[PDB]
């Protein structure tokens, strides 16, 4: 129950439960498959 | 017979071929794109010179020697004088751009050495004076020359200490930023595609640089016996999806 | 008027509680969000990116050189480096992994340790990396080392080798601050055959080493880091 | 969810553990690519590492102090700590600062808690009960000059009145001018040759002025204000390397000269355990 | 439910009262196996002997004390009781300890209540109103060195601020590293020849640091902290023999030498009533 | 603002009361339970196991 | 009696909060509204009317 | 809501920027009547300028 | 939920969301079209 | 009604109403019937 009118006044947000490290761990242009050779 | 290894990038009226690549990085897995309306604020129609600004400019070459500490260029600064890209830059109030960066360094199968090529969004430098000394404008706008981390402290300039990234963080952790290594034994170029990253939809191109490109020797250059002890490093950079807005009189900037 | 009773704890301020508050700026409209590449949602997303380990810690002032593990041509049977696995201390401590682990009290999971070789292309080498699970001493010679988790690495076209320290443990969580009961083992590396340089070449070659966490990893019970402190408030 | 699958002996032409780090990727290698594993489940979600959780607890962001005393003959109230302002910041006490600067741009609503306690360091008959007034003074508003100026009327400016010893709590929406607050800014406010570098309005969060509403009693009373800040509704972009050296200034990246080696030197060899 | 059924005379070949205790069983013999009984009902459920009930009321687990005084010239705040820590335990005050050690492994959430009262043993004009800060310091966090260190910023560490005379209350999930807390541990932390026996991290529940936030008044004020602990959501395994001798140390089973006979000697014969 | 009245007993701490409290460690995930033989639920379960009586108390 | 807990901020007066209050004049009937030309609803309505700029500020 | 619509070159007999202020009106002229604009949205309602808000603290 | 009986005791009103500047910006008797000549 | 998000913050648990002394009173491998001889 929100007792207040504005959105800033609500409690903390709830877990992204998004999670996708590939923008950080695999930003390569041509896709690399694990097990296939790195450099062909 | 496609290898990760050979590549061709054609952009505008200029083409680059590498026969010894190590894939290419696209920052944060996003490719440069123009500014959508839903994200727009300034009401001005923007100008998109296209092929006259989105081509490859090769900056002047550096020389890696056994004593090198590393070099640093800022964008869009490094290009402030390249062809029509630069003119547009000084003539509009606001502009926006992504880039393809291609760093080149070839040697032979007897050399060793490994450079880190990294792009740091919003690289705010530190004053070597400490306290709250600022880093004057000119010092953070070296132009095509870039900053040479093995040059001496100057007054009003930034600190040039490599184990600290010019800001109080350790060299070892720069790997959290989009980056690629050039290991003479593997690699001969590094290519990074940079999407436009800012907290505003479009900004000023002269009062704010939005990425520093940094090339840092990490495993020292080691040449074969009685080889000349140095290799040149060349940086070629191409603006991509550039847009300029708010045209007028032509900025005058310090120094 | 509805009858109430107040409980113990009334009026306390707990920095970790999460409740509603009146907005000081009623009706204000925040700036629209625009798109920015790079959004982070979990610290677990970022500790999977690998970063360099200053393994060569033997210097006396911080230098680019403590990231370089040296290799000597023609040595046989010998040991390249050694370290315990207290990820919250020692070599690990300044790495991004080490640096985040320190915001939490407990960790569990597998670690990924990789080595990238930087020697001339016409050289060759075979190294053995060994993980020694808790309970034995840091190995003293390869024979001892090779009886635990190990990978023979053959230096080739493919420049890096990724060793995993699989989670070997009785207790399902360990402390990030070094603790005995909770200790994780040792990591050592030895020549399997030996580094060989081509003609016209000389000196030391170096390995770069990285550390990142497997998708396996768990961190819990947040706390304050020993890695930062201060004596007076800063000002502008 | 499985944390590890079962995997047995391997003798392949398909080697997942050989890679080329020069590419910039961290290949997702697992224990089961290089040893024989058994199935195990995760039993865990990664709840407490969510950025909302990481930045979502109250941190002390500011300690100031004001006193209640006879202002008779004081030529400069501000200077007597008759009242005091604070331009809001999150980079003056370092604990929360290092946490925020793990990111480049950050966007969130703030919840402030203000604790005020009183001290009576010299002989008093009693402890008086003082009411503090905290006024939020946005840039462009008249700033208080005396501890009882027309400014304190605060007819258009949000202000909270609470008692010393108690706590005040309210929450302010994200007041940034852009889409996010810049944790870093490699720019200037204009192309001036001498303008300040790095410090920007892009970060500006307002400013706050404190005073005691009470007139003076016979003794003097020191009131010390502690402001706590909790981020709620957090959004963070572009992770960066953690802060290694100590901080010297609000808003610049500068570190102190002749600082000490931050990497612990081995007591022994590279070979040491 | 019947507590006893009706049963009458018996002349059988089936004797439920003869058993062999050497087997280790306690055969379930009832009044109706050996006398003639009448029906009666239980009227009772055994509600108040549930382990949740048995371990579920608050018990005093710790009394400490800190003082508010001028720290000017104090070289060791910790030593002046300017502030104080406590590494959480349930085995220092014996009442709750004997109750828990009826079990080998125990798992529960904790609810803490902290009562703080002030004393002014020597001449004061008044009673000041102090706010206590209790910080939860998990192992690996910086520990406070002075009563006003950066540590107290507690940007990542849960802390509660309440007033002396009041009570603070919060609840902490089961923080054990294993599946249960060990009430006993017949092991070492490693196979060392001199390492400590019995005391283990398997039991570790964190640690807590207390201080007064107020600066000093003219008099000195003693604040004495009492921590109460209530187990909620209890789970207990493997019952053991109750503690007979007195306790000597936190975490070891050791009893004092030349202790006294714990079994009451008869005043009379074996035959005595 | 809803009108309330507080009753006698407000603010007291009764060691035997059973109410909710804020968690100091929001979002923390406890270690999984594994199976352990021997769980006790009621003290009534254990007082049915017989134990020896020092009947010969005369020492 | 329903159990409650009061949070930080209890008793504060925030000049910008918006809550209900008892009416001091229970049951009073205000004067009827009549029509008046000119009602303003938003300050945004009025800043669109142009006004003169003292541009010649040099006096 | 659009804050500005897209508008391009103009060469007309229809001039929205010439008016007669003597009339007492403020003619509703927009950026797009005199420069070439691109679409942009308002993202804003004017909530905090309502007179209830202005006099309500 | 109103807890009180009288209307004066309720909280602040809610946004007009009325907005019509023409009584102030264009109170002319004969309608002016933008683009058409001001004075004919 | 739970007012709080985390499970640790809820009140005491509710009676096992489990109760099975046989793991403690009759842990014998071959089942003993009351009335039948203990040792056959």
């Amino acid at each position: 129950i929100n007792y207040y009118k504005d959105a800033a006044s609500t409690s903390s947000a709830g877990q992204s439960l998004s999670m996708d490290p590939s923008k950080f761990t695999e930003p390569v242009k041509d896709l690399m498959l694990k097990g296939a050779p790195a450099l062909n | 017979g496609y290898s990760d290894r050979v590549q061709q990038i054609t952009l505008g009226n200029s083409t680059i071929t590498t026969q010894e690549a190590a894939n290419a990085v696209v920052c944060y897995a996003e490719w440069p794109e123009y500014l959508p309306d839903v994200d727009a604020s300034d009401v001005n129609k923007t100008s998109k010179p296209d092929t006259s600004v989105c081509r490859f400019y090769t900056l002047d070459s550096k020389t890696w020697t056994t004593g090198s500490k590393g070099w640093c260029w800022k964008l869009p600064d490094a290009l402030k004088d390249m062809g029509v890209f630069g003119q547009n830059m000084f003539f509009h109030s606001l502009g926006r751009s992504g880039y393809t960066v291609h760093v080149q360094c070839n040697a032979t199968k007897f050399h060793s050495g490994c450079l880190l090529v990294v792009v740091i969004p919003e690289h705010q430098l530190a004053s070597h004076e400490g306290g709250n000394v600022s880093v004057k404008y000119t010092f953070t706008h070296p132009g095509e020359r870039g900053i040479d981390l093995s040059s001496a402290n100057e007054v009003g300039g930034p600190v040039k200490d490599v184990l600290y990234n010019m800001n109080g963080t350790l060299l070892g952790n720069l790997l959290i930023f989009p980056h690629q290594f050039i290991n003479l034994r593997t690699n001969n170029t590094a290519t990074i595609v940079i999407p436009y990253i800012n907290s505003v939809p479009i900004d000023s191109m002269t009062r704010h640089n939005n990425v520093s490109l940094m090339v840092i020797p990490i495993a020292p250059l080691t040449v074969p016996t009685g080889a000349t002890p140095s290799l040149p490093i060349t940086v070629t950079i191409a603006p991509m999806c550039t847009e300029f807005s708010g045209i007028r009189s032509k900025s005058i900037v310090p120094q | 008027g509805l009858p109430t009773t107040t409980l113990p704890g009334s009026g306390q301020f707990l920095t970790t509680d999460d409740r509603q508050s009146p907005s000081a700026l009623p009706n204000y409209e925040p700036t629209p969000r625009i798109h920015i590449p790079g959004k982070v949602h979990n610290l677990l997303e970022i500790i999977q990116v690998d970063t360099l380990i200053p393994m060569n810690n033997t210097h006396t002032k911080d230098e680019v050189n403590s990231y370089l593990i040296p290799l000597n041509a023609n040595r046989q049977n010998e040991q390249v480096f050694g370290t315990n696995l207290f990820i919250g201390d020692g070599v690990f401590k300044t790495t991004l992994l080490g640096e985040i682990v320190q915001y939490y009290t407990h960790w569990s999971g597998s670690l990924r340790f990789s080595l990238m070789y930087t020697g001339p292309a016409l050289s060759s080498a075979k190294l053995i990396l060994a993980y020694t699970p808790p309970g034995a001493r840091g190995p003293q010679d390869r024979r001892e080392a090779m009886l635990g988790t190990h990978v023979v690495w053959d230096i080739g076209l493919q420049s890096t080798i990724v060793m995993t320290i699989p989670w070997t443990s009785g207790v399902q969580f360990r402390y990030t601050d070094p603790d005995t009961y909770t200790s994780a083992g040792f990591l050592s590396c030895w020549y399997q055959t030996s580094l060989i340089l081509p003609p016209e070449t000389t000196g030391q070659v170096y390995l770069l080493s990285f550390i990142s966490a497997c998708p396996d990893f768990k961190l819990r019970l947040m706390k304050d880091t020993q890695t930062i402190s201060q004596t007076v408030a800063l000002t502008e | 969810t499985v944390a590890s699958i079962s995997s047995g002996p391997k003798h392949t032409q398909k080697v997942p553990i050989l890679t080329a780090n020069e590419t910039g990727a961290t290949m997702p290698v697992l224990p089961s690519d290089s040893i024989e594993t058994r199935t195990t489940y995760m039993h865990f979600n990664g709840s407490e590492t969510d950025v909302e959780c990481f930045l979502g607890r109250a941190a002390c962001v500011h300690v100031t102090e004001i006193q209640n005393k006879d202002a008779t003959g004081i030529d400069n109230h501000r200077e007597a700590k008759l009242f005091n302002d604070w331009k809001i910041n999150l980079s003056s006490l370092v604990q929360l600062r290092k946490k925020l600067e793990l990111f480049t741009y950050v966007r969130f609503d703030s919840e402030y808690t203000i604790l005020a306690t009183a001290s009576q360091p010299d002989s008093a008959n009693y402890s008086s009960n003082l009411v503090v007034q905290a006024m939020y003074v946005p840039p462009g508003a008249p700033n208080p000059k005396e501890w009882d100026d027309y400014t304190w009327q605060s007819a258009s400016n949000p202000s909270v009145f609470f008692k010393v010893g108690d706590t005040s709590r309210f929450s302010v929406p994200y007041v940034g001018l852009a889409s996010a607050y810049n944790c870093f800014y490699d720019g200037y406010s204009h192309d001036d040759a001498e303008t300040q570098y790095g410090i920007t309005v892009l970060n500006h969060m307002g400013g706050m002025a404190f005073r005691i509403v009470n007139e003076h009693d016979e003794h003097k009373t020191l009131v010390k204000i502690r402001v706590y800040h909790r981020a709620k509704h957090v959004e963070a972009w572009i992770p960066r390397a953690p802060r290694a050296l100590p901080y010297t200034s609000i808003g610049r990246t500068n570190y102190p000269k002749n600082t000490e080696p931050v990497i612990k030197k081995r007591k022994g060899d590279i070979k040491s355990y």
